[PDB]
């Protein structure tokens, strides 16, 4: 127990998703077929792990950060940690609202230890579906500091691609829930994600008809500042 | 297959 | 089994350490007293982990360079991974030669899947202790940072880094027995916790550290 | 205490 978060809480806590799946056309981005499915799925993985789950479609880049902000301003006492989960276009440090792009620390900014007083010591998950750049995988063959206690999951590595299959979602969603649905209640999250690397490593391909985006690959890419173990027993 |  | 890298080879593997001390007058950048405190360190707690670990001290940019290429061109066949512990001063996104900066994405890249055949699958390993103001390439990399990007990384004198005390304290109690993010994870608290810097001026008075884990691993890894 |  010293070296686990203490989940002793009346609720697991909240899990915001902001869902972004159409543009303005002033963006130059198109439709996230498949987001919808993502968000299914999330809604439940999430909820089956103990989560008060809300979604938020098509948000503008206003809407992302007033969201954010006014979670952060709620009383977490009773939570046992937070989680964020962002659908969009992106680009590296930048998430795409419906008007424009915001970068993804002011939005994370808002949790820090000296701005969410009721988050101190409690874990705040971010997992972030976006590309961070335009970098293919080929592929070959087979007191405490305010950033504390923070964990970006990211869906691909810095300067790469993100990928989605439009009638079936992103391959890290698909990967993390499937994974949280198996293991989500026995598992420590870094064994979680860790699963979720490989699974997405391992089990998706692209296909295209374009040749310079097909039979490519992806890993994802995990960020932590936690300071104990996180289980969600 | 798309990217994001 | 399944879950965890494979540990049955000859070796566990190379440890390269890489610590810069001195500084050439032109990089304007002080000595770092402390670091050869952490560089014995490391010394004895890597070995004790099972890596052939070998020491380079004030190393150029072009010799740091040197160093890694020649170390992915080497025959890991029979090594179950790698590792590299930088210890310098450090900006963005580079690390301090003797003689200036060099991009740490350059040092790590010669490790990539496809440049480097005889570490495929197997994990490989970069601590860093500075300043940071059918399988995919990018796969089985670990970064553990001393900081999370934009902030200070602290060094006592007489003690050493941070972020290098607290890795071998926890690696020579549990490194035997833990994951290695188990172990790093108590790494960030020890650093958050434990240790907060003394200075007579303010803006360096009073200040507190969190590192910072980047993992691509993709299987849980144990020493054993 | 000094920085790197
Ligand atoms: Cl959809
Ligand atoms: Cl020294």
């Amino acid at each position: 127990a010293t070296y686990q978060y203490n989940m002793n809480f009346e609720k697991l806590g909240k899990c915001i998703i902001i869902n972004n799946k159409n543009f303005d056309k002033v963006t130059g981005m198109g439709v996230r077929n498949g987001t919808d499915k993502d968000a299914e799925a999330l809604f439940k993985c999430f909820r089956s792990l103990g989560f008060d789950v809300i979604v938020y479609n098509d948000c503008s880049c206003a809407k992302m950060q007033d969201l954010l902000k006014k979670a952060s301003e709620e009383d977490h006492t009773n939570a046992a940690c937070f989680a964020c989960i962002l659908l969009s276009h992106g680009e590296e440090n930048v998430i795409y609202g419906k008007d424009g792009v915001t970068p993804i620390k002011d939005l994370t900014a808002h949790f820090r230890g000296d701005r969410c007083k009721t988050l101190l010591e409690k874990p705040k998950l971010f997992f972030i579906q976006a590309c961070r750049g335009t970098e293919l995988d080929d592929g070959i063959q087979a007191k405490i500091p305010v950033e504390a206690d923070f964990l970006f999951a990211y869906s691909t590595v810095p300067g790469y691609y993100s990928w989605r299959s439009p009638g079936r979602g992103s391959w890290f969603v698909q990967a993390l829930c499937s994974i949280l649905e198996e293991h989500g209640k026995d598992l420590e999250i870094m064994q979680i994600l860790t699963r979720v690397n490989d699974r997405v490593a391992r089990h998706f391909e692209s296909q295209s008809d374009d040749p310079h985006f097909h039979e490519k690959k992806q890993i994802p890419c995990v960020v932590s500042m936690l300071t104990k173990e996180l289980y969600f027993s | 297959d798309e990217v994001d």
